[PDB]
DNA sequence: ATCGGATGTATATATCTGACACGTGCCTGGAGACTAGGGAGTAATCCCCTTGGCGGTTAAAACGCGGGGGACAGCGCGTACGTGCGTTTAAGCGGTGCTAGAGCTGTCTACGACCAATTGAGCGGCCTCGGCACCGGGATTCTCGAT
DNA sequence: ATCGAGAATCCCGGTGCCGAGGCCGCTCAATTGGTCGTAGACAGCTCTAGCACCGCTTAAACGCACGTACGCGCTGTCCCCCGCGTTTTAACCGCCAAGGGGATTACTCCCTAGTCTCCAGGCACGTGTCAGATATATACATCCGAT
């Protein structure tokens, strides 16, 4: 299933992920294909935060959904 | 300076900028508090504290001790001129007084 | 005995000393570097890192920071370096 | 348990370690330091508040604290405090 | 002004006695901007890793610290992904007497081992302190793919 | 035959000893009882924390030391060595304590 | 009820305070004066201390009340809080 | 133009209440105004400090009463407290 | 009171209640002001100013003058004990000094 | 247009009149120099604070309110000039 | 033939006259010039309101009168009628102005 | 012990003038009605710190005596200060000219207040060891009566 | 000028104890993010008074001569704190025990900041007249030399 994520830098990324994959799994996959660390990633769907422990399918997220990525810059 | 870190480190101070900001806001001093006031106040407080502590440590070293005691603080405050003028009304508990005997009373 | 040349140079700016100041840690450096340290640094001596706030505050009232006997030997030993500055 | 009581103990200890690396401090001297810090804070803040109210303003900016420091402190302590305040504010802004 | 002369003497000293396992050069004709190359120490899990960093000298030197960033990316507890470096000597107690060669040596030393006291990211520091192997294998998978 | 110190050389020794110490000089229980008497005169059935009487005694000692310093200065100004109640009254008047 | 406790401040205590002050020769008519001035000062401080500990609807005199009473009179004290 | 507030006519009313015929010059009026303002500042500051000292957040009548008891000497303190209590009692009904 | 007249008249006070309340609220003293504080403060201020005005008027009438001048204010403040103690560290512009001469300076018999 | 040694403006009869108001019958010959010195010290102390108060407000003319405020902070309240 | 008063009498008459009077004692223009000279040291080219100068001079007169009263008290204490600079120094030091 | 100048101060009377008491327009701040929400009053509970008490022991206070040093009274002097008068100096009062700068109005842009979530700096509690207190011995240094 | 004996003080070494510098667990407030009402930063205009100048007084300052009274030094007397020794007293330490109330939590309720609308109390402004400051001429308090 293809989903769309939007970052703060104006870059849109398409993820080929299944609903069975948990939040940790999708974080690992997006880190592998984009480099952004999973911990610094905050996921926003319909204006809500997504918890790592629960699975992605718990959010009732369907094909071509829109996600927002939040980067937590610490230090500097 | 770069953001996204603790405020006490951005200014290079040790006193808490956030605590000073909260005290200024909730101290009934003014309706609004600027963003540069707590840093300035923290810097001044740190300077004064370091200035007193250095002289106190010098007095402690002179007294062959390796610990700061109220007598050392009193010696450091009173021996200096500017700090004596500033702290001219306070009274350090268990501090004593400087050794001073009038020249007339000395034996001839 | 001898002021020499390599030891004479300022440890910061690599230049000739101008109105040298002697820190309580027996560190010697030119007045421009010390001044720029006051308003653009941590107010402590860079080398051995000891605070000199009290000494500077006491001396600035009486204007005794400059080392007269060192400045005299600097003038008499290297007039050519001093006249350029 | 007992309610929290804020204090300046750790900060004064850090400053003392910064100045003298191998010198301790007793509890009574710590109380003296806390009282001195509170007194100076009260003096500066009250002077700044009065001086800002004198100008029909409603904000305590850095200028008010600078002028309060200029008024309260003696001749040389005031200059050094102003210099190090400019230090901190310039380093914080940029 | 006077800063460029100090930079010239410092670069001459760098060239006459280059430190082992650190390299530096002028990224551009303009004097302030510099580039540097670092490769990991032998006693480290970063073997065979080459890294590029860019350093920007301030308007006046050395009274203010010089900004440093990593154009490449490193997986370290004390460095962000964007390249910001939390170094105690760099910002908290930078002194004019120090030279940037000492700064690079400090960067190498921090690359050898992180500092518990001021973690850049608490999670990675928690990972590092909790045990050894779970940082070992991410470091091992990380080193070759990004360096080469 | 016994070694008797000349009158005057013991006061200087006492001055040197006491100006070097930091201990309290007034007694504890008499001062506490006096404070309690004053308080019960002002208000009945009061209780005192130990730090309260400690601070009261510290303040009283510092004030009396300052008063005696000023009194000694006045007595020395009067071309004398002994201190007299007139010196204390004048010091208090000039300090503005009585007026 | 306590009566005539000002005599608890005996002659040697006054002499020790005077020696710390820096006097060499003390008259014999000064002890009553010192007792009187000490009583006046104690009354003045304790009045404000009692007013503070009475406004707060309490019944004990904490060190905070005394430190505040001293601070009100231009006699700031360090050591017991603040 | 701009308006400046003062306690002029109030002091004049009090003076006429206490002395029907005697007048007052301008400088004496300025002095009385300054005295009133200074006393107001003192009492308000003491009341605010007392309110802060007990972790409160209001200034009711009792803080003003305690501040008056502190600031004024004995007989004047007693008279001021009595007058204030009477004024509050009359105003509340 | 009747809850229909002015606050000053309701409290029986010549000094204002609204102005004192506004100054207390806008004077940066507390986040709240009680409903009885301005009345108490105005009563205290009125009592003190009435006392000083009475003393000054008495002193002026004693001096065969129908107007109150700063000299009369200084005489009234200094002569009384409580007023002098309350205003010990204040200076009256064009106030003068109480007439007194030390007994030693007087001429001998 | 600078000014020099105007401290001599405080004249000996003026100091004599001030002492007479204070209640002094006989005056020594060295009083005047000490009086002038104390005068200069006090005036400097007040003027520094007044000038600082003026400088904060970005003004160029010191006002009676500035002097009153400086005196009040210095420990000597003044009445009659507005406050 | 000429008639002159005994020393010490017209001084008392001057005291009685001046204590009753209220007008300022020091001349206006010298004081204004002194104030301007002192002020120009801290900052250049200031301008002074008249009321500020008047207030400064009034505070000056009050302070000097108080200091002279204290000095006279010291002089009478020292069993003398004449005041001298040591009396002024003692009065200032007790007050704590110089410390 | 007063007397007679002789000076200065106090007292009675006209006068005219600038400031104080008062009338008036109006507008900005004070007054009146409604509401909601958080601060403050009230009740019940815990245990911390205050108060009261008794036995030992001993450092400190109280009392008495010899006397030496300082407080104080009196004499003498000579010099600095008070008093008065002729003379030089600049403060004081009036009038005019001008512009630097205080004070107010109109725009609007950037700094600061507010609310949620969150997690790490900072506070309460435990603990162990080293720095400081105390005792015993000796070495050093003021001190004074007799030379 | 000094020698030496009695006494007070400082150094040094050994032993012991308690508080302070560090570690661990945890609860709350500082940080970051965004949004939104308004405060003062700035430009322009006005128009007040602060500064500069001049001229005419006459009030205050000044220098000098002369006398005198008191600040200071010296001498003498006496008396009263001081240093020391002996005796009495209660401060101080340790211990135990009872309980008053200070601090805390939970609940509720009502006081007041906030908003909007309406109107009069006091302020800026202008005006009348008389309280008193000034000038002039008597009447008494007070000081000084000399009886
Ligand atoms: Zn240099
Ligand atoms: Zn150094």
């Amino acid at each position: 299933m293809q989903i769309f994520v939007k970052t703060l830098t104006g870059k849109t990324i398409t993820l080929e992920v299944e609903p069975s994959d948990t939040i940790e799994n999708v974080k690992a996959k997006i880190q592998d294909k984009e480099g952004i660390p999973p911990d610094q990633q905050r996921l926003i769907f319909a204006g809500k935060q997504l918890e790592d422990g629960r699975t992605l399918s718990d959010y009732n997220i369907q094909k071509e959904s829109t996600l927002h990525l939040v980067l937590r810059l610490r230090g500097g | 300076s770069a953001k996204a870190c603790t405020r006490s480190s951005r200014a290079g101070l040790q006193f808490p900028v956030g605590r000073v900001h909260r005290l200024l806001r909730k101290g009934n001093y003014s309706e609004r508090v600027g963003a540069g006031a707590p840093v300035y106040l923290a810097a001044v407080l740190e300077y004064l504290t370091a200035e007193i502590l250095e002289l106190a440590g010098n007095a402690a070293r002179d007294n062959k001790k390796t610990r700061i005691i109220p007598r050392h603080l009193q010696l450091a405050i009173r021996n200096d001129e500017e700090l004596n003028k500033l702290l001219g009304r306070v009274t350090i508990a268990q501090g004593g007084v400087l050794p001073n005997i009038q020249a007339v009373l000395l034996p001839k | 005995a001898i002021p020499s040349l390599s030891e004479c140079q300022c440890g910061i700016c690599m230049e000739i000393l101008v109105e040298p100041v002697t820190l309580p840690c027996n560190h010697t450096l030119c007045k421009p570097c010390f001044q720029s340290t006051v308003e653009k640094a941590s107010l402590c001596c860079p080398f051995c890192r000891r605070r000199v706030s009290s000494w500077t505050r006491y001396h600035t009232r009486r204007n005794s920071l400059v080392n007269v006997e060192l400045w005299t030997i600097i003038q008499k030993h290297y007039p050519r370096e001093c006249k350029l500055r | 348990k007992r309610s929290r009581k804020e204090s300046y103990s750790i900060y004064v200890y850090k400053v003392l370690k910064q100045v003298h690396p191998d010198t301790g401090i007793s509890s009574k001297a710590m109380g003296i330091m806390n009282s001195f810090v509170n007194d100076i804070f009260e003096r500066i803040a009250g002077e700044a508040s009065r001086l800002a109210h004198y100008n029909k303003r409603s904000t305590i900016t850095s200028r008010e604290i600078q002028t309060a420091v200029r008024l309260l402190l003696p001749g040389e302590l005031a200059k050094h405090a102003v210099s190090e305040g400019t230090k901190a504010v310039t380093k914080y802004t940029s | 002004h006077m800063a460029l002369k100090r930079i010239n003497k410092e670069l001459s000293d760098l060239a006459r006695d280059p430190p082992a396992q650190i390299s530096a050069g002028p990224v551009g004709d303009d004097m302030f901007h510099w580039q540097a190359t670092i490769m990991g120490p032998n006693d480290s899990p970063y073997q065979g890793g080459v890294f590029f960093l860019t350093i920007h000298f301030p308007t006046d030197y050395p009274f203010k610290p010089p900004k440093v960033a990593f154009t490449t990316r490193i997986y370290h507890p004390n460095i962000n992904s964007n390249g910001s470096i939390c170094l105690d000597i760099l910002r908290s107690q930078w002194s004019p007497a120090l030279t940037i060669s000492k700064v690079l040596l400090s960067i190498a030393s921090l690359l050898d081992d992180p500092n518990p006291d001021d973690p850049k990211v608490p999670e990675i520091a928690r990972i590092y302190k909790t045990d050894r192997d779970k940082y070992n294998r991410i470091s091992r998978e990380w080193t070759q793919k990004y360096a080469m | 035959k016994p070694h008797r110190y000349r009158p005057g050389t013991v006061a200087l020794r006492e001055i040197r000893r006491y100006q070097k110490s930091t201990e309290l000089l007034i007694r504890k229980l008499p001062f506490q009882r006096l404070v309690r008497e004053i308080a019960q005169d002002f208000k009945t059935d009061l209780r005192f924390q130990s730090s309260a009487v400690m601070a009261l005694q510290e303040a009283c000692e510092a004030y009396l030391v300052g008063l005696f310093e000023d009194t000694n200065l006045c007595a020395i100004h009067a071309k004398r060595v002994t201190i007299m109640p007139k010196d204390i009254q004048l010091a208090r008047r000039i300090r503005g304590e009585r007026a | 009820v306590l009566r005539d406790n000002i005599q608890g401040i005996t002659k040697p205590a006054i002499r020790r305070l005077a020696r710390r002050g820096g006097v060499k020769r003390i008259s014999g008519l000064i002890y009553e004066e010192t007792r009187g001035v000490l009583k006046v000062f104690l009354e003045n401080v304790i009045r404000d201390a009692v007013t503070y500990t009475e406004h707060a609807k309490r019944k004990t005199v904490t060190a905070m009340d005394v430190v505040y009473a001293l601070k009100r009179q231009g006699r700031t004290l360090y050591g017991f809080g603040g």
